[PDB]
């Protein structure tokens, strides 16, 4: 029993492929009206919070039965605040509709929305309730960009997993190859936040990396070491200095 | 009582259409006298210091000249206010998405009682167009660059005197470090103690000051 496109949105899609090599026809009234109403089918399907898995994969197995390019459109259709399914899938943690997202293999994994933010880093930060869940995430760490930086601070998704304390999700970001020495706008590394905020087992995670570099300064030039020492964290503090001087 | 002009009614006052239909949608008629001797130097661009009790229509001032200042294609915060209180923002919040209803622009309250991380994730999903809070939780999200100060070119600080009464000031001052030094500021206060002038004489620039 198989969920079936309605008829405007059969028709639009047949439209779309229609002009979609025809730039000058895309960008006529009419059809950005087409493409309007397209749009918000669309999103209406997969974005809200009560969206349903087996719709959304017969929709676009119903796309790509229309037209593969027809489905490459749609899937990466962003709204006014430049997000896309990929992103309120995500952020409503319907990890179904991300898995189904990830296997058209068509996917801008590594859009940016006008806020500056990536799937990937709205991951971090994503409740996570079961194990299936986690490894829809990890597949998605590991299909994208996870060394990608913010547009407003340069934030990567294992800066913003560590500032909220998020064991498991480092781990996870780890497992999927982030980088550690990776610095923000403010130099600022993944260790040095969890040396100021206190995090000591994420310190300890991310020491233990291959190849982690706790000599890289702030532009204060401040290291994770006399961040440590300056915020009163003295356990870090020996972490981090045995850690540079042995 | 510094500024002239003074502007009895909303048709008048130079707003965008919407902005007006949400006006008379949310229950108003003609405008208190507060609303018709500061709104318009407020959207100018100002540093505006009001003097009014609490009753006298001061949120809808401000309100008003905010979403009038907007830029709503500009996906980012433009527009930071400060409240005593969570009741106070949430109310000020829920005002400002009254007379916002047939705009487009989006609010939010950042407030003590709430989930950082899901907060912040929200935020990561859509920069709102304005902001309203907590001094504390307002400089929480600057400090912790997770609220941009980029694009910020209103600053409003609800009954100032409330807010030092409960020693805010540290918060406030620090987010006058976090805001650019071209933003607009506008503060209202019925008592003015000695703090509040000292904010005042600080931080404004040739204020239009009234007095009600």
């Amino acid at each position: 029993e198989r969920y079936e496109l309605s008829e405007k949105m059969l028709s639009a899609c047949n439209l779309l492929k229609y002009n979609i090599k025809d730039p000058k026809a895309l960008a006529s009234k009419d059809m950005r009206i087409c493409l309007n109403t397209l749009q918000h089918d669309w999103f209406r399907v997969s974005s809200q919070k009560s969206a349903v898995p087996a719709m959304v994969g017969d929709y676009i197995a119903a796309f790509e039965a229309v037209s593969p390019d027809v489905l490459r459109y749609i899937i990466n259709m962003a709204d006014g605040n430049g997000n896309t399914a990929l992103h309120y899938s995500v952020f409503h943690s319907n990890f179904q509709i991300v898995k189904l997202l990830l296997d058209a293999d068509v996917c801008n994994v590594d859009h940016q929305n006008k806020a500056g933010y990536t799937p990937i880093m709205l991951a971090a930060l994503a409740a996570v309730e079961a194990e299936k869940d986690m490894q829809v995430v990890e597949e998605l760490f590991s299909c994208g960009d996870v060394n990608a930086k913010a547009s407003q601070a340069g934030q990567t998704a294992l800066m913003l997993a560590v500032s909220h304390g998020r064991i498991d999700m480092v781990k996870g970001l780890l497992a999927c190859g982030a980088d550690v020495n990776i610095q923000d706008d403010e130099g600022s590394t993944a260790l040095m936040c969890a040396s100021e905020h206190g995090h000591v087992e994420i310190v300890k995670l991310l020491l233990a990396q291959p190849g982690c570099n706790g000599h890289l300064e702030d532009n204060d030039g401040s290291t994770a070491l006399s961040i440590a020492l300056e915020a009163g964290h003295k356990d870090i503090a020996v972490l981090l200095y045995a850690h540079l001087n042995f | 009582s510094n500024w002239n002009e003074i502007v009895d009614s909303f048709d008048d006052m130079n707003l965008s259409e919407s902005l007006l239909r949400g006006i008379y949608a949310y229950g108003f008629e003609k405008p208190s006298a507060i609303q018709q001797r500061a709104i318009l130097p407020c959207i100018k661009g100002y540093d505006v210091i009001a003097q009014a009790q609490s009753g006298t229509g001061k949120t809808a001032t401000f309100a008003i000249s905010i979403l009038q200042q907007i830029e709503l294609d500009l996906k980012a915060t433009q527009a930071l206010v400060l409240a005593p209180t969570r009741e106070l923002a949430q109310q000020i919040q829920k005002v400002v998405m009254a007379l916002g209803d047939y705009m487009g622009a989006s609010c939010h309250a950042c407030i003590g009682g709430t989930n950082v991380r899901a907060e912040v994730q929200k935020l990561q999903m859509e920069a709102p167009h304005i902001i309203v809070g907590t001094p504390g939780r307002v400089f929480d999200m600057l400090n912790r660059r997770y609220l941009s100060p980029k694009y910020i070119k209103m600053f409003v600080l609800d009954e100032a005197d409330e807010m030092l009464s409960r020693g805010f000031k540290d918060q406030i001052y620090d987010i006058f470090q976090k805001l650019n030094s071209n933003t607009q500021v506008v503060l209202l206060s019925a008592t003015m103690p000695s703090d509040v002038l000292e904010v005042t004489k600080k931080f404004m620039r040739d204020p239009i000051r009234i007095l009600v």
